[PDB]
RNA sequence: GGAGAGUUUGAUCCUGGCUCAGGACGAACGCUGGCGGCGUGCCUAAUACAUGCAAGUCGAGCGGACAGAUGGGAGCUUGCUCCCUGAUGUUAGCGGCGGACGGGUGAGUAACACGUGGGUAACCUGCCUGUAAGACUGGGAUAACUCCGGGAAACCGGGGCUAAUACCGGAUGGUUGUUUGAACCGCAUGGUUCAAACAUAAAAGGUGGCUUCGGCUACCACUUACAGAUGGACCCGCGGCGCAUUAGCUAGUUGGUGAGGUAACGGCUCACCAAGGCGACGAUGCGUAGCCGACCUGAGAGGGUGAUCGGCCACACUGGGACUGAGACACGGCCCAGACUCCUACGGGAGGCAGCAGUAGGGAAUCUUCCGCAAUGGACGAAAGUCUGACGGAGCAACGCCGCGUG
RNA sequence: ACCUAACCAGAAAGCCACGGCUAACUACGUGCCAGCAGCCGCGGUAAUACGUAGGUGGCAAGCGUUGUCCGGAAUUAUUGG
RNA sequence: AAGGAACUCGGCAAAAUGACCCCGUAACUUCGGGAGAAGGGGUGCUCUGUUAGGGUGCAAGCCCGAGAGAGCCGCAGUGAA
């Protein structure tokens, strides 16, 4: 439920403290993106001292939502907080650490690096 | 990597337990001598003030009292607990 | 207590003591008391004179040597004369 | 047996607006390190005026006491010389 | 105990700067390079760290536990094991002391931090001297030890059993607090000394040796009271720095009263009251910086640095916190949070080289992952001893100083 | 460590400077080119200044360059403008 | 719900902010402002408590009441307009 122009807060030590999207990659295509879904993104705020700067166009993944996250055995994940974890080029993220919980959906896809990094993946 | 004295450290617990038991009895029983010199009670003032007395002394006379602090604590409590009953 | 005990003193070559008297726990080369001796380990051999005048006061005063303080304070008359002190007992 | 010399220079009255601590500093002398001529200074000092009986430009001067409050070290001695007013 | 010379001019003198001769380093670099002795060697990034050692000790405190001379009985092998007693030796845990000294580094801080000089009728002091009293009567615990358990580990839990120099009642004790009677003297506070009532401890320890086996006694201990000594705590005078292109600052601030607190006065912290206080004699604010004995230089006044040795302060990955203790807000102790690394059974754990070396970085720039408690100082001991990267030494570098040589 | 005997002169000397300040001089090459330099300043075919060679001078298991501090600096002056 | 100006020429429109008391408030200036700048905290009830203290009254009596300490309960204390 993260369409365009949704500002995620970043849960990284890569930089940066609010994302911008600009476009869910998915097909022609859709408008929403629930969780561990990769997005076309800026940075619009960020700590300063970092290598992702403010005004750079780097990708990026969600972990989090206030959506909910709808496990196929009757659980529902859904978190306070929106989320992000920035990538470069592949599945190994930028960041160093990876704050905060993690929405555990994010192993079933490709992320097994990202999983690792995250401290309760639940 | 605590080489010697980690039993030093649980030596702290243990007595540090052993002896907040007997300060904090002294400060519990301060406060009930304090208690009865609250209210206008004679022979319970006199012999609270025997109870906060021998208790107040066989604080501060092992461990952490020590002199001085323990003549200020039973001066003052003398003062009330001789105000409260002449 | 103060522990007047020795307290080395001169080149790398040749360590000669000069044992003033000292604090309880102090630094090696570093404070001491009041000074009162000298005495060489060599040269030649083992020749040092000690104060014996205000030294009775220090080792009457509370004090003790070590090993070398003594054997030394022992070898100069200043402990036996010192005990003939306490001989007054 | 005496041996404590606790003892404070005289000094003009400052002011007395501080309730019972009428605080006023003295001037000395002192020689410059490098030129060599006398140029001399004041000195504050709270003074703590018990009986509260000094008076503000009247010359008395009264020697250090203990720690009395912030930056209050010196007692009382007397009113020297009385303020000449009208 | 002090030396000047060059350089403005077509020539001259003044005035005026600019440079050189001299010394010095914790130096580095360039070239070269025999030795010895004595000192010196991360000053830059308090940057992060692989690996080893840096604080242990007490069997003469304790209850074990194991082995075991020597002795005992069995089976066989004519030499062995099996089960007991036991000199003896060893140590895991309890408890006492020591980790607050020692070692390192200048990150901080422009004031009581340092140096100096007073003061404390405002403090405390374990260990050690010396004095003199005491050490009486009892209690119930608990780690060890096992039986189950939960954990990947780190580790926790629960049930049974025991002891001491562990802890905890009572008497006794003033001196340790509260009330009165005084006596003497001060620095406002008040201090010193005498008496009379209410409360406050003790390892009966251990070691030996002796004895009548009741007990005796010495030594090392335990407590209490005193003074001594060693240490730190506090307050204050004075001294040591660039800036006014910093003139405002301050509200627990200035002062009172009251209560609480600590070893202790104190807005130290609070309640209530008042409106104070600091400043051109530089407040505050920015900056920089550990300070001193001292070192280098100067004829001297002065100018510069705070290496190595010592004295004090500070800090211990960053930032708080408190416990044990006499004493820390604790460098190789804990709790929390942050950072960075390592482990992970993803539930959670582990760490602090500004100790000695040592590696990477930084940089022009700085070394051996060595020997030993023989000395001196420590620690613990009854001592024997054990620990001691302090120290005593060594290994490298012309890094400095001095001596000798290459005839 | 130091002592004694033997052995062999055998293995043990370099760095900077040579106009002035400042001890220390000539030649070849170069020809405002390459260069030096602390300041003064040299070098455009006779260079006591650039390199090279002999010699000299300083110093010595060391010698120069640079960094910083003091003096010179009477160029913060109280001494002393 | 989730996202918030991506809708649209344009935040049009709605939503939002708001009462007192207190803290605190910049650039700029014509020196008055700006400035309700900005940005924040408190409020309901019970008792202490015929509070403190005022107005009024001879007393009785009412009114007008800051400030606080204890405590209550709710998601919510100018609970609504």
């Amino acid at each position: 439920m993260i369409q365009q122009e949704t500002r995620l807060k970043v849960a990284d030590n890569s930089g940066a403290r609010e994302v911008l999207t600009i476009k869910v990659l998915g097909g022609s295509g859709r408008k929403t993106a629930n969780i561990g879904d990769v997005i076309v993104c800026t940075v619009k705020q960020a700590t300063p001292g970092g290598v992702v700067k403010k005004g750079e166009v780097v990708k990026a993944v969600i972990v989090r939502t206030k959506s909910g996250a709808r496990r196929s055995d009757g659980s529902y994940i859904s978190f306070d907080e929106n989320a992000c974890v920035i990538i470069r080029d592949d599945k190994s993220p930028r960041g160093t650490r990876i704050f905060g919980p993690v929405a555990r959906e994010l192993r079933e896809n490709n992320f097994m690096k990202i999983v690792s990094l995250a401290p309760e993946v639940i | 990597n605590i080489k010697s004295a980690i039993k030093r450290t649980k030596t702290n617990n243990e007595r540090r337990v052993h002896n907040a038991t007997i300060k904090s009895a002294m400060r519990t029983a301060i406060k009930q001598v304090e208690a009865s010199v609250a209210n206008n009670e004679a022979d319970k003032a006199k012999t609270a003030l025997t109870e906060a007395a021998k208790r107040i002394d066989k604080a501060v006379k092992t461990g952490l009292v020590h002199k001085n602090t323990a003549a200020r604590y039973k001066s003052r409590l003398a003062k009330k607990v001789n105000g409260l009953s002449a | 207590a103060v522990k007047i005990r020795l307290k080395r003193m001169g080149a790398k070559k040749s360590p000669f003591y000069r044992i003033v008297v000292a604090d309880s726990r102090s630094p090696r080369d570093g404070r001491f008391i009041e000074t009162v001796g000298t005495y060489n380990p060599v040269a030649k051999p083992a020749e040092v004179k000690i104060d014996e005048e205000l030294a009775l006061k220090w080792l009457q005063t509370g004090a003790k040597p070590s090993d070398t303080v003594r054997n030394l304070f022992s070898s100069q008359g200043i402990m036996e004369k010192f005990h003939n002190a306490k001989q007054g007992k | 047996s005496e041996r404590n010399q606790r003892k404070v220079y005289q000094g003009r009255v400052v002011s007395d607006k501080m309730d019972k601590t009428i605080t006023v500093v003295v001037e000395t002398y002192k020689k410059h390190t490098l030129y060599g001529k006398r140029v001399k200074y004041s000195k504050k000092f709270k003074a703590h005026d018990e009986n509260n009986q000094a008076k503000i430009g009247d010359i008395v001067k009264i020697m250090e006491t203990r720690p009395l409050s912030a930056t209050k070290r010196f007692r009382l001695v007397e009113v020297v010389e009385e303020a000449v007013i009208i």
